[PDB]
């Protein structure tokens, strides 16, 4: 039955979906982090003690610790319903993933960034998101304590805890680590999604050159070969060709990472993955929130036994974007600002 | 324009090179001086080119300069004319309202303060058929100014692009049937040619392009450009602006044919400004199914 | 002024706001959870049903 | 990067034509060439790809013309089903053994997008929303701008900038959409006075 | 020689190149509403004139003294024709400016 497994709908809805989930969950952290956006039982003194408390036995729910947190139940639930139902649905979100994940490992997919785009893509964009969302919900330092007050407030209130709380309470522990959770867990994907990342090195690496070599290739020009001016720009990999360079190189940073296996077998996706590790120094998990890559990625590796080889490679490429990563943007932009003012005018002429 | 610079125009277009390719970045700045040294060494050696071709151009830069200047002089001259006509002509200001008060009640009765001095009305009322008549056709032209709707340099504009109809001004159909890149065909390439002349620093006690001619040179030369509309095609194909960019970008610095390159780009620079300038001004004051193209076609249909 | 006339077109100079507000503002809409619905595509292209 | 967005939008229909006729005339012919040399492939897959050569040539110029709304994401999702269908292990149909198909396929796509995909195009490889969340980056920027005479020149890209803090949106987070919106309008404003200011300074001078 | 440059010269340059700015676009849609940049500038030229003529007149209530009327006028004209020459550069009614600020 692998042609009613509906892949297309299901990569399309539920990429859709992560992104809205990554903005409310931006919106969360963002107003926990700031004292004067954050719910107030979070910051009132008198409660503070019956926080303590349901962080410490987190995830287990069960006084004179609870007093204060008592006559103040109904408000509780009232207030933390939004941000407690939005925990709610990354976690089914998450369940939605794993099984699409799944259904995949199971058809076998080609995957070829070049000739499947769509699916090569969408399969590459939920992952990252997936990835994305798990690492930001990780930054939301005060989500144990709004969990369980809503749920300590609920169980007070209806008698038992709430119908979620058992299994969104595993997943806040369960992922508190994210990315070493989620190694451990895309061992059976790696086969696959491997397959997708390595077809990237027909665009990647030629996507990721230096304004000596814009320069060289003159690209951009309407004008050096003058005869050709009617003749239409094309190529066999067009959605390739314009495709965000920063997309891409998530892609290839949490997607070998995730699949770390080949890092190890495949020379291939360990240079790939080294590109992409001297062209940044932080990524955009979403919007201002960064995400320090080689810092990141030496405390995951130097937890593992058989890739401690990989930690002079992380620091070797830490070093090389630290030094020319800059410069080699700043190049690059000043490239731009010419071939852009080119194009521009002659097009408007 | 029909006459001495079309005479020199058309004999400078052939002195110019057929073809001349812009240089790419890698030649460096210093070779790329060089080669537009030797490729338009005819059109430097020239020995009129100042004494005629910027003559002439010098002086239809300040005729055009004449025309907008004394519209200007014309329109501050009729602003204040209107503003002492307006007691007789029932125009009042805007008045300032306190609480209590409405912009629309106290406009009417300022309007009955200063109805004494109503010129036309009070004559209506009180004057001879010939003294009435006299007054409405006085009013008619103390009220109707150029200032309050009308405009000149627009006209002025529109009407020498039509002394410009002989085909050396934009030259023949452009090869690859969108533009013309390499040749030196159209105007604003000699343009370009000259611009390259007067960008040439001089001697310390030599008297420049700017101290000779002044800005009506660039006026002139700037004005055929706009109103041939070859304005971006000069902008992207200029030899100088070619020069300050490869310059910027690797900043060498060296005395290529006598010609000191930063000294050389600096002067550019100064140029490319005013330039820019006047070709804005021209084209504001100048304010339509484009050509399309055709997708490739099997031998199908 | 016949003469200076000839010389002359309309200046097209007008006057307006700084900031035009639209005539019908934006209304706020109110967050409703709904689940993940794998139809809501079926209609487009050719769909396949569960 | 505005100039190219203004180009896009102020001659779409150029596009959309030259577009509509690369569809109907050529990659209809390709696509027709390719689809028939095919020796086997279920009815599914079948009946999609014949909808695509049907679509292509049922498209001319006077649509444009006459300003009609084109609609393509049925046939983009079509495509993206159909690589779906194609891509799964023992699939009657393997794409892995045509290349060449999902490489026609997916130039035929982007021609489809030049039709009736420009504005969200613009949105895709040009959105800077970003922005809203870099507020201090952003005033600093134009406040660099505004001082430096030949950079002044491209102020007008800070007010420009702020028309696309809606696109950061999503139909899941309407809490924070008006206060975002609010953002846009109060940062063009400031852009747009200072930007008269300074010029009333130089005035002055 | 161009090369020397003189306060005039930057300042002209300057307000040529915000002008391009100002002028480039005649308004803009952000969420729905339509901003116009030249009524920025219309708007405090206005305000700017009207406060320059009363500087001008240098009055000075405590030493009784005054700008002597052709001096004032004289710097009026002077404004008149800087302010006239904005017209070279932005789509703006600077006659319109001089109507409501004099009058
Ligand atoms: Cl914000």
């Amino acid at each position: 039955q692998p042609s009613q497994q509906k892949l297309a709908e299901k990569l399309t809805i539920l990429n859709d979906r992560g992104v809205g989930m990554l903005t409310r969950l931006y919106n969360i952290k963002k107003a926990c982090g700031d004292p004067k956006a954050k719910p107030s039982y979070l910051i009132d003194k008198n409660l503070e003690s019956a926080v303590k408390f349901i962080v410490r036995k987190f995830p287990a729910v069960e006084n004179q610790q609870l007093a204060q947190l008592q006559k103040e139940k109904s408000e509780i639930l009232k207030n933390l319903a939004l941000y407690y139902f939005t925990f709610v649905d990354v976690m089914e979100f998450k369940d939605h993933v794993c099984e699409l994940l799944n259904t995949i490992d199971v058809c076998q997919v080609f995957f070829d960034i070049t000739v499947n785009f769509d699916l090569t893509k969408n399969y590459l964009d939920l992952i990252i998101t997936y990835t994305t969302l798990m690492i930001l919900l990780s930054r939301i330092e005060e989500r144990k304590a709004i969990i369980g007050l809503y749920n300590y407030a609920h169980e007070m209130t209806h008698g038992a805890s709430d119908r979620e709380y058992p299994r969104l309470g595993q997943m806040i522990v369960d992922y508190e680590n994210p990315l070493k959770k989620m190694m451990e867990e895309f061992v059976p994907h790696s086969k696959s999604l491997s397959d997708a990342l390595i077809s990237l090195q027909m665009v990647y690496p030629r996507r990721n050159l230096s304004a000596d070599q814009w320069r060289n290739a003159q690209l951009l020009s309407l004008i050096s070969a003058p005869s050709t001016m009617l003749n239409p720009a094309q190529s066999d990999t067009m959605p390739c060709e314009y495709l965000s360079l920063d997309a891409m190189e998530k892609w290839i940073i949490f997607g070998f990472i995730l699949c770390h296996g080949i890092l190890n077998t495949d020379a291939t996706a360990l240079n790939l993955w080294k590109l992409a590790l001297q062209s940044s120094s932080c990524l955009s998990l979403f919007r201002d929130e960064v995400f320090h890559i080689h810092k990141a990625a030496e405390d995951l590796f130097v937890n593992i036994r058989g890739y401690n080889k990989r930690i002079n490679d992380i620091r070797e490429c830490k070093e090389a974007a630290v030094s020319h990563a800059g410069s080699m943007h700043r190049e690059r932009r000043k490239f731009l600002r010419s071939a852009l003012k080119e194009l521009a005018t002659v097009l408007s002429d | 324009l029909q006459g001495t610079i079309l005479q020199y125009v058309k004999t400078l277009m052939e002195v110019m090179p057929k073809i001349c390719r812009l240089p790419r970045h890698e030649y460096g700045s210093p070779g790329i001086l060089e080669f537009f040294h030797h490729q338009l060494k005819d059109i430097v050696e020239y020995a009129e080119l100042k004494t005629v071709c910027f003559q002439n151009l010098r002086e239809v830069g300040n005729a055009i300069l004449f025309c907008l200047l004394i519209e200007q002089s014309l329109s501050l001259e009729e602003v204040c004319d209107l503003l002492h006509a307006a007691p007789f002509q029932n125009i009042l200001p805007r008045v300032h309202v306190k609480e209590g008060e409405r912009l629309d009640a106290k406009m009417k009765r300022l309007e009955s303060k200063y109805a004494p001095l109503h010129l036309v009305p009070l004559i209506e009322r009180l004057g001879t058929p010939q003294q009435i008549a006299i007054a409405r056709e006085g009013d008619l032209l103390t009220k109707e100014r150029l200032c309050c709707g009308l405009s000149m340099f627009e006209v002025i504009l529109t009407r020498i692009r039509s002394f410009l109809d002989d085909p050396i001004w934009r030259g023949p159909l452009p090869s690859n049937g969108v533009m013309h890149v390499d040749e030196c065909v159209e105007f604003h390439r000699l343009w370009s040619a000259m611009q390259f002349v007067y960008c040439i620093p001089v001697g310390t006690h030599e008297f420049t392009v700017e101290q000779c001619f002044g800005d009506g040179l660039h006026w002139a030369g700037c004005m055929i450009i706009v109103l041939l509309g070859q304005q971006r095609r000069f902008a992207v194909l200029d030899f100088c602006y070619h020069l300050l960019k490869v310059q910027k970008h690797d900043g060498k610095d060296e005395i290529i044919k006598n010609v000191p390159l930063k000294k050389m780009v600096e002067r550019i620079r100064k140029f490319q400004i005013l330039n820019d300038e006047i070709i804005t001004i021209l084209d504001k004051y100048l304010k339509e199914h484009v050509r399309c193209f055709q997708p490739p076609i099997h031998q199908s249909l | 002024r016949r003469e200076i006339g000839i010389l002359t077109t309309n200046k097209n100079t007008s006057r307006t706001h700084k900031i035009i507000a639209p005539a019908n503002l934006e209304r706020p809409v109110r967050y409703i959870r709904k689940p993940i619905d794998y139809t809501i595509l079926d209609d487009i292209g050719h769909g396949v049903k569960v | 990067m505005e100039e190219l967005r203004a180009h896009v939008r102020k001659y779409g229909p150029v596009m959309q034509r030259y577009y509509v006729q690369y569809l109907s005339g050529f990659d209809a012919v390709v696509l027709n060439e390719l689809v028939q040399n095919l020796s086997v492939c279920p009815e599914d897959e079948s009946i999609i790809m014949s909808s695509f050569v049907n679509t292509m040539t049922s498209l001319s110029v006077k649509q444009v013309e006459d300003g009609e709304v084109f609609d393509f994401r049925g046939m983009r999702l079509d495509w993206f089903r159909l690589q779906a269908y194609t891509s799964v292990s023992k699939a009657s149909l393997g794409l892995a053994d045509h290349r060449e198909l999902g490489k026609m396929m997916n130039t035929i796509i982007f021609h489809t997008k030049m039709v009736d995909s420009l504005v969200e195009m613009l949105v895709e490889t040009s959105d800077l929303s970003i922005f809203c969340f870099y507020s201090r980056a952003f005033e600093k920027m134009f406040q660099q701008c505004l001082e430096l005479p030949s950079q002044s020149r491209y102020s007008i890209a800070f007010p420009l900038l702020c028309t696309h803090f809606m696109s950061c949106t999503h139909e899941l987070c309407p809490e924070e959409r008006h206060h975002i919106g609010d953002r846009s309008l109060s940062l063009c404003n400031m852009f747009l006075d200072e930007m008269a200011k300074q010029a009333r300074n130089l005035i002055t001078d | 020689n161009r090369l020397v440059v003189t306060n005039l010269d930057k300042l002209h340059t300057a307000l040529s190149e915000l002008c391009f700015s100002i002028n480039y676009v005649p308004n803009m849609v952000v969420w729905e509403h339509t901003f116009t940049p030249r009524e920025y500038l219309t708007s405090h030229l206005e305000i700017r004139f009207t406060k320059s003529i009363v500087g001008m007149t240098m009055y000075n209530q405590a030493t009784q003294e005054i700008a002597k009327p052709s001096e004032l006028l004289t710097s009026v004209r002077a404004y008149m024709t800087v302010l006239q020459s904005i017209e070279n550069y932005v789509q703006i009614d600077i006659t319109r400016v001089f109507n409501n600020v004099l009058l």
